[PDB]
């Protein structure tokens, strides 16, 4: 959240403990980025 | 009305 | 279309193949392997028909697709 | 059935219109499909040494076949293709009861 | 620059508390969290 | 019972089927007889389908069973909607795939019935983020397509839509969904419609509807009352384009058609007709395509239409609007039938009452040279019909018409507060006076009689005195005094004063106006 403030698409660069960065990924909470997908972004909902 | 009836007198 | 036949995948992996023990959801990653073979049937497909400018695939362009993916989606 | 699936599906995966006598050519293209993956789970869960084939049993086959990377691992792979009632059994969500 | 931030935190809790176990609605704290006011 | 027997039936969700004494399709089936009467109460219908459908019994078949008939008798109430919202949680239990499916399909056949549908609005996340999987996604656009709100329509919402629009198929419930966010915050634009499928549940749906019952801006009327309030330049021009780029472009229509294009600018010029008829002043559109087309027109083609227009013209010097319009309208009038002739006295009899209503408030916002104006229309029209009395023979058709028009030109001072009293020109006064109908001759009596009244109402308030009284008194001492051939058709058909009743009790009612004057 602090990164998509400012703007990242990065914002986590792969952080841990899969089943969580999995978890704001399929409610909608994050997404990842379309072409490297080793970096997630928070879904932008600005 | 009259005008749209005065057209169908025109022709009937 | 938005489906992933559940039984049809099953039936295949018995009938082609009598002894294996498949696991809860595998056959669903057998469709995810069939589903991206077939993406890259579709899009080598397309590279294939702009390779002799066919504005439809035909029957042409699908075996010179098969020779290279299928060769290549073989493990 | 299924094979109809597939070609259906390779209707809106080619986005572009084809034959029908294509379509019976692609069937045999997935019946060899199989014909090369149901001996080559065969295999490499035999490599294993594991009766069943268990999710990493496909993955490194997904990695001969080039798409899982380092870059794009299994799971990522269920995210762009497989609908998300389907995703939810195979890439472990969290609700302190992983899938 | 804080409501942008109140419509970001707001719709993680319109996607954490769907997504989770989450016994939303039957629970009276998050009842008036939930159903959150634009 | 009812509810004693849906506590049973969580009973026999707190225990399992097998260990039940008796049959929960027994029981339920009970209740199922209830539902055919009567299925759900509120706190009923919240309750079983609260425990029901959370992670009890509930068997797919079975909370599929109830599911088919749990809707509600009065309505459905918020907290029904709020804990199957965890029945929506979607998890360890999620009342599996196909009751979700039975279920979003019951909240988009019974949308209709919540006390607070803002409530459910309010909860739009919920079932939109319930929008990625493949089985709820047929039902649950159609109910977003049922809850949506410009509240809703966050611009990360519409990139989920378009990510699935283009991960899934181009499915048309996917593009109904697109065509309501589009018809808000356009941030996606896009080019089947609530084609339901709860018509299987519509036959207790539509036991439902009876157990209720029981237990740019013409085409926009409510609209049109804004433009009619606000003469505001930026909107009468924003207006005026339109309308002279749709009556010269589907006028050119004409030009490759001609019969079959004949039909909806027919249709468009009655709509125009009818928003200036409410509006009540003409388009400055419709003058001005009627000075371009006027010349070119024929007698006939949208005749009804062009000379309703005419009505609506903005009164202008008639020293302006004269050469530029009625001098075509003398051009037609005097080569074209009768049946266009009477379609024009007639057209400028609504012209003349355009003309004075707005000449009655430019009393009453506070003249001499716009007297002069309606004062020259009327004498125009008294050239234009005399005239055309003479081409047609006197035909008492077209002078019946005549008088039409100077029916509303006898009551210009009790009407409309103007002091124009125009008398006749002799060429119809006389004309319908020694006419062979009284039909006609009891209207030029009714016409005079008015006249009488309001020279008598001008005279109280205050050229009119010297001449026309004298043609008045003209008219009246030659007409009194002769007051006969179609008196004497009722004659022959038929003690003066019972000549008399006679005549008065059959219809004379314009000499009866007279006669007591």
């Amino acid at each position: 959240e602090i990164l998509i403030n400012r703007l990242p698409y990065v914002k986590i660069s792969d952080s841990f403990w899969p089943p969580y960065v999995e978890l704001l990924l399929r409610n909608g909470i994050a997404l990842r980025h379309p072409e490297d997908p080793t970096r997630i972004r928070l879904e932008a909902f600005h | 009305g009259v005008l749209a009836h005065l057209e169908r007198l025109e022709t009937q | 279309k938005r489906k992933a036949p559940r039984g049809f995948l099953k039936r295949v992996f018995k009938r082609k193949k009598p002894q294996l023990r498949l696991e809860k959801s595998g056959d669903l990653l057998v469709h995810l392997n069939c589903l991206l073979f077939v993406h890259r049937l579709a899009e080598e497909s397309r590279t294939n028909a702009c390779a002799s400018k066919c504005r439809v695939i035909n029957k042409e362009h699908v075996l010179a697709a098969a020779k290279v993916i299928l060769k290549k989606s073989r493990g | 059935a299924g094979l109809s699936h597939y070609v259906k599906l390779f209707s809106f995966y080619a986005k572009m219109p084809m034959e029908r006598k294509a379509l019976e050519m692609v069937e045999k293209c997935l019946d060899k499909y199989f014909q090369h993956l149901c001996d080559d789970l065969e295999v490499f869960a035999a490599h294993a040494g594991r009766k069943t084939v268990k999710p990493e049993d496909l993955e490194l086959l997904m990695r001969r076949q080039g798409l899982v990377t380092d870059q794009v691992s299994l799971h990522v792979l269920v995210e762009r293709h497989l609908p998300l009632e389907y995703r939810q059994l195979l890439i472990p969500c969290a609700y302190s009861g992983n899938s | 620059m804080e409501i942008k931030i109140t419509t970001v935190i707001q719709h993680v809790f319109q996607n954490l508390i769907l997504g989770s176990k989450v016994n939303w609605a039957e629970d009276p704290a998050l009842k008036e969290i939930v159903l959150q006011l634009e | 019972e009812e509810d004693a027997l849906q506590m049973a039936v969580g009973y026999f969700e707190k225990g399992p089927i097998k260990a039940s004494q008796n049959k929960d399709k027994t029981l339920e089936k009970h209740l199922k007889t209830v539902e055919n009467v009567a299925w759900k109460n509120g706190l009923a219908s919240e309750e079983i389908d609260i425990l029901l459908n959370i992670a009890l019994s509930g068997k797919f078949g079975n909370a599929v069973n109830t599911r088919i008939l749990k809707c509600m008798i009065p309505a459905t109430v918020i907290s029904e909607d709020s804990v199957v919202k965890a029945v929506s949680w979607l998890c360890v239990g999620k009342c599996s795939g196909s009751t979700k499916v039975l279920f979003y399909r019951w909240l988009v056949a019974m949308f209709d019935f919540i006390d607070r549908k803002e409530q459910i609005n309010l909860l739009y996340g919920f079932f939109f983020a319930s929008l990625q999987d493949d089985a709820l996604c047929p039902y649950v656009c159609h109910l977003l397509y049922l809850l949506t709100k410009k509240e809703n329509v966050k611009p990360f919402r519409v990139r989920k839509l378009l990510d699935l629009q283009a991960k899934m198929g181009m499915q048309p419930h996917l593009q109904a969904l697109l065509s309501l966010y589009k018809f808000f915050a356009p941030a996606l634009i896009s080019v089947i419609y609530f084609k339901n499928s709860e018509n299987l549940w519509k036959t207790a749906l539509l036991a439902v509807k009876q157990r209720n019952r029981g237990p740019s801006v013409l085409n926009n009327s409510l609209l049109l009352h804004y433009i009619n309030c606000v003469r505001d330049e930026p909107v009468l021009l924003r207006f005026y384009y339109w309308l002279s780029q749709t009556l010269q472009e589907e006028c050119i229509w004409y030009k490759v058609n001609n019969y079959e294009h004949g039909k909806e600018f027919t249709n468009f010029l009655d709509t125009i007709i009818r928003a200036e008829c409410f509006l009540q002043e003409g388009f400055y559109s419709c003058e001005a395509f009627l000075y371009k087309s006027l010349p070119l027109w024929d007698g006939l083609c949208c005749r009804s239409q062009f000379l309703q227009l005419v009505s609506w013209i903005p009164f202008s010097s008639f020293s302006e609007v004269k050469p530029l319009l009625f001098d075509h309208l003398a051009q037609l009038f005097f080569t074209s039938t009768i049946y266009f002739k009477c379609s024009v006295l007639q057209s400028l009899k609504e012209l003349l009452q355009n003309w004075l209503l707005w000449l009655s408030m430019d009393i009453h916002m506070k003249l001499g040279g716009s007297m002069n104006s309606v004062s020259k229309l009327i004498h125009y029209v008294g050239w234009l019909s005399t005239t055309a009395m003479r081409l047609e023979s006197n035909n008492t058709f077209l002078l019946h018409f005549i008088l039409d028009f100077y029916e509303k030109v006898c009551d210009i001072y009790i009407n409309y507060n103007l002091p124009l009293v125009v008398l006749f020109p002799p060429g119809i006064f006389y004309s319908a006076l020694l006419s062979l109908d009284t039909s006609i001759l009891n209207q030029l009596c009714f016409i005079m009689h008015r006249y009488r009244k309001n020279l008598t109402a001008a005279k109280k308030n205050e050229n009119f005195s010297s001449k026309t009284y004298q043609e008045f008194n003209h008219y009246l001492t030659s007409m009194v005094g002769c007051l006969h051939p179609s008196f004497l058709s009722y004659a022959v058909s038929f003690k003066w004063s019972w000549y008399l009743d006679y005549l008065f009790s059959q219809g004379l009612q314009g000499l009866k106006l007279f006669i007591r004057s």
